[PDB]
RNA sequence: AUAUGUAUAAAAAUAGAGGUCUCUCCUGUAUCGUAGAAGAUGGGCGAUGGUUGAUGAAACGGAAGUGUUUUAUUGACUUGUCCAUGAAAUUCCAGAAUCCAUUGCAUACGACUUUA
RNA sequence: GCGAAACCACAGCCUGGGGGCCAGG
RNA sequence: GCAGAUCUUGGUGGAAGUAGC
RNA sequence: CUGCCGAAGAGCAGAAACUCAGAUCAGUUUUAAAUGAGAGUUUCUAGUGGGCCAUUACUGGCGAUGCGGGCCGAACGUGAGGUUAAGGUGCCGGAAUGUACGCUAGAAAGGUGUUAGUUAACUAGCCCUGGGCGCUUAAGCGUACUACCCAUACCUCACCGUCUGGGUUAGCU
RNA sequence: UGUUUAUAGCCCUUGUUGUAAUACGUCCACUGGGGACUGAGGACUGCGGCUUCGUGCCAAGGAUGCUGACAUAAUGGU
């Protein structure tokens, strides 16, 4: 529902599989933090969440296996850098996306 | 030019009326470029939020925002009718709404 | 009327028929050939009353632009003159 | 499409329906100007708004044509309420076009235009020649400015379209504008 | 809209009367007929029966024709007649000019209106007025009048020419 | 410079036949006009000038012509590409065009006006 | 004396105008600007470009001219074109005046004219 | 310097229509 | 079981620092 | 304090007692049966026996009755949503500066003012004479077709209350 | 000016392409979406439907499931 489905040319993802990316995959951290009645004072022991090595491996496999189709196809790789923004004159219910 | 906007500007006209009763909770929005009953269909569910100042440093931020949602279309004109969290205030006619583009369907 | 229609240049520009004005009428002029054919499209009596009296405006300031004599015993102008010269 | 500030230009306007139409706009929260309020005609021949304003003569008698428009706009408010007087003071309505103006693009209102609005024929009122009549005196002075007004303006639309005629032949001479002219720019 | 309705009834071997009115539906011919041959030969409502109610189309529609529409007034008086000429390509649209111009010039009603004959007439000399010949002239040709053609404040004058 | 009479071609701009093009066949009345086209989509019918604009374009044709004879009429004189050439036609042509691009589409034409603006020579 | 790109300037007519005997109008659904970690960090090709911030100016704008240009620099960006790195776990939307004093051209009293 | 009293639903701009109601000034 | 009875009793107002001595 | 019933303007309102779809009725209509409703009685015991408006002495309505419109509409528990009546959709004001057809101040007779017709004379319509702003191929008047606005009204649901009817004991883990 | 499809064509009747087409009316126990309001009830009992019978399943005697945000706040009152 937060999403505009456009009508360009689509994009070769056969190639990459998506079987791992489940509802477990996307899940947040479940509460824990494993901590005792001394340093839960003083709190300095809070860890950071930066992404695993393990999500940055995919996102770089997944990168390799989407530049080929968006590269072949023109302007694929300046539209998806660009940005969706409306201007004056701009009426959405007569675009056709 | 800028860019970086994903709404569709609007105008709060009145509250739901008739000649001498009028009804705060229901809301008579205008919206741009909309001018018939067939056009404010595709608008109908959308969010649409009233934005303003305030004094109060609200979590580090002097704005706030009052959400809604279009629900019918009002008229033959276009105009539509929003229904809002909290009902606008009655000093707010004429003020710009921001009419969002989620949840889309299109 | 349904149509109306009457008889140097005859430049209707601006519904000026400059050869003069016929602005004060919304009659038509279109300078048809050497005529001016001073049309009228389903308008109004009042329309029908004002072309017989421009069709003889524009003949008699047409005629007094050719020949104006003197008439003594500007056609309009010039019998006005006269009469606010005799009064 | 509505936005903050709009000029409008009054000639071959009617008194009721642009007035009309501008109530509407200022009670929406948006800013009107109305320039040239002195071209604005009236239906009817031109004794009977006089016998109307001789009436009114017979409460504060003003006779600019500004103020003309500028009453008619108001009862079509409502004045009584703080809502009204606000939306009034959005509203400002001058005679010819001010200099902070006439550099700004004026728009027109088909709704209330006296060509679309009333049958070849009849006989309709000049609100300036009016207001002259019944006691304005500036309209000498108004129809001389503009005339400077639309001197100087006519020499910036030369000026623009000199410019322009540059630009339209560099159009064409690109080939980009007819390599891909099937997008139907 | 207004239809085109041929109403056939008789008494309950009695006389079967046919005639053509026009009504917006069928309910309202039925009815509208009765009271017509109520005056015409005293026939109670109550007794009589439609035996037939059909709807007539025009069997020419894409044709420019000339009508000639005879109809009863009830003024004041309550008393006049009169006869009318429309040019146009159905029965049924000369009939809602007929309508509309007497409740315009004459503000009338559709109850007092009872429309007596309507014929086509295909003959130029036949036709008695003079809008009507105009329009029938061979060298027919006049600019469009009246014309004057959301989104207020456009922003050029119109060209209206 | 545009009368309506027998044989003149009108733009339909209201109703279900916006922008089909159909020529005047015979004068109803002075509120009506009866119209056909060769197009096979466009029925014979009765409107009214309310919904036209007389094109100056004007074809010569006989008085209450079928619709057939009116195709052959059409065709023999070429009123198509002949309506395109005058730049009324590509106007409305681009305008429609310019109505059904998407977001791509939009995109490049975002670019090509890009190309096409940077040179911006002069002497 | 002290506010979400806040973009768009001829006149007049709808029973005619503008531009070079010819052409156009029939609305702006148009035109200008519009990709960038809210706009990052580099390399090549083609023209002297475009956008500007700060100085230095000169010409114009008086109806309410508070704005228009021409520029001479300086400091930046430049997507005109094509490539190279970075975004993530925000892991689905939120120095005057007066009093006091003084003048009588003024005066019921104030006020006014004066000086003072 | 001393110092009341009666009285007081509430208050105080006009015109018209049905001193506050309706529409205007 | 109070809002009123030009209710009863007490207290306190605007009039008013007014009229006035 | 809340609830329920509720007039009048002998009759009208309840309570007990009985007798009851296997009973009679009706501000109704057909004919010379249809349809709706369960029908009644003895007894007592409070209140009133004004007037006003309108159509034709009658009939209603006002009065004990608020709500939408400005007489028309509509009989009222607390709300959500939908849809409407009357009246409306230029602005004030919620809603089409809708579409289509027409006429030109407007919401006894006169006129060389106008538009359609009848046999120079008459007929029909508009104009002169005898809520605001504004409106003029209307935002005036008439007809027709759509769309739209909103009542305490209609429909759906929730909730409060009252009334009517039914269930509920070897009190079953 | 007068004529009868020629170097335009038009009107009327019949046949034919004919089990035309379309509009209109009406119906489907045909079907695809968008928006808004509501979630009363509280073990099973019922009426139905699929499923071979199944403590089978189901949109069938009234809402559940999957998530996110906050305690220095979110939310609601005066």
């Amino acid at each position: 529902r937060y999403v505009i489905a456009t009508s360009a040319p689509k994009i070769d993802v056969s190639g990459v599989s998506v079987e791992k990316f489940t509802k477990a995959y996307f899940a947040k951290q479940k509460r824990s933090g494993p901590v005792k009645k001394d340093e839960a004072f003083f709190a300095e022991n809070a860890p950071k969440n930066a992404l695993p090595a393990e999500r940055i491996a995919d996102q770089k496999a997944v990168d390799a296996k989407l530049l080929p189709a968006i590269k072949a196809i023109p302007n694929m790789k300046e539209y998806l850098a660009a940005s969706f923004a409306l201007s004056n004159g701009d009426r959405p219910h007569l675009m056709k996306f | 030019a800028q860019g970086h906007r994903l709404y569709v500007k609007a105008k709060h006209l009145s509250f739901q009326r008739s000649k001498h009763v009028i009804h705060p909770g229901t809301s008579i929005v205008k919206i741009e470029g909309c001018d018939s009953k067939e056009e404010a269909q595709f608008y109908l569910g959308k969010r649409v939020c009233y934005v303003y100042k305030s004094s109060k440093a609200v979590r580090g931020s002097k704005i706030r925002v009052i959400w809604g949602t279009i629900a019918r279309p009002h008229g033959n004109s276009g105009a539509v009718r929003a229904r809002f969290v909290h009902n606008l205030p009655a000093k707010t006619f004429g003020s710009s709404l921001r009419v969002m583009l989620y949840p889309s369907n299109i | 009327d349904i149509y109306k229609d009457e008889t140097v240049t005859v430049d209707i520009k601006a519904r000026n028929v400059t050869v003069q004005n016929l602005r004060h009428v919304d009659i038509e002029m279109k300078k048809q050939g050497n005529t001016i054919k001073f049309i009228v499209w389903h308008g109004s009596r009042k329309h029908n009353a004002c072309i017989r009296s421009v069709y003889s405006i524009i003949n008699n300031m047409i005629i007094g632009v050719t020949q104006g004599f003197r008439y003594k015993m500007s056609l309009e102008n010039v019998s006005q003159s006269a009469a606010n010269i005799k009064q | 499409e509505f936005q903050k500030v709009v000029v409008i230009d009054a000639k071959g306007h009617l008194l009721g329906r642009l007035a009309s139409v501008v109530a509407k706009q200022l009670l929406g929260g948006q800013k009107v100007v109305v320039v040239r309020c002195e071209e604005l005609n009236i239906s009817g021949h031109f004794f009977r708004n006089k016998l109307k304003y001789l009436a009114y003569l017979r409460a504060f008698h003003f006779r600019a044509p500004s103020r003309i428009f500028q009453k008619a706009v108001r009862g079509m408010l409502p004045h009584k309420t703080a809502r009204g007087q606000a939306a009034l003071e959005h509203l400002q309505a001058v005679e010819g076009i001010p200099p902070p103006f006439d550099k700004q693009k004026r728009v027109v209102v088909p709704a209330a235009l006296r060509v679309l609005r009333l049958k070849p024929g009849r006989k309709y009122c000049t609100v300036g020649r009016l207001s002259s009549e019944v006691g304005w005196k500036y309209n000498d002075i108004v129809a001389k400015l503009e005339e400077r007004r639309k001197v100087k303006s006519a020499a910036f639309y030369q000026a623009k379209l000199a410019k322009q005629k540059k630009i339209a032949s560099a159009k064409e001479a690109s080939p980009v504008n007819q390599k891909l002219s099937q997008f139907g720019y | 809209a207004l239809k085109e309705y041929q109403v056939v009834g008789r008494k309950v071997v009695p006389k079967l009367f046919r005639m053509r009115l026009f009504a917006p539906n069928e309910s309202v011919a039925k009815s509208r007929y009765w009271y017509f041959l109520k005056m015409i030969n005293k026939v109670k409502k109550a007794t009589g029966e439609i035996v037939a109610i059909n709807e007539i189309s025009e069997p020419k529609p894409l044709k420019a024709k000339v009508f000639g529409i005879w109809i009863r007034y009830d003024s004041r008086s309550g008393t006049h007649n009169m006869y009318k000429e429309f040019r146009d390509t159905t029965r049924v649209g000369a009939v809602e000019a007929m309508y509309a111009d007497m409740a315009a010039r004459h503000r009338a009603r559709f109850r007092s209106i009872r429309i007596l004959k309507v014929v086509e007439v295909e003959k130029k000399e036949d036709v008695r007025r003079n809008y009507v010949k105009q329009l029938l002239n061979p060298h027919l040709k006049f600019p469009l009048p009246h014309r004057r053609t959301k989104k207020v404040f456009a922003p050029h004058r119109p060209s209206t020419f | 410079k545009r009368y309506v009479e027998v044989g003149r071609v009108v733009l339909v701009t209201k109703g279900e036949y916006t922008g089909k093009l159909a020529v005047i066949v015979d004068i109803v009345d002075h509120k009506r006009a009866l119209i056909d086209s060769p197009c096979s989509e466009f029925p014979r019918q009765v409107i009214r000038y309310g919904s036209v604009v007389l094109t100056h374009i004007v074809m010569k044709l006989p008085r209450g012509a079928r619709s057939g004879i009116v195709a052959k009429k059409w065709k023999a004189q070429d009123v198509c590409n002949k309506w395109a050439s005058s730049a009324w036609a590509k106007k409305l042509e681009a305008k429609k065009v310019r109505s059904q691009l998407n977001d791509f589409d939009r995109f490049a034409v975002m670019r090509l006006k890009k190309q096409r603006r940077e040179q911006v020579n002069v002497a």
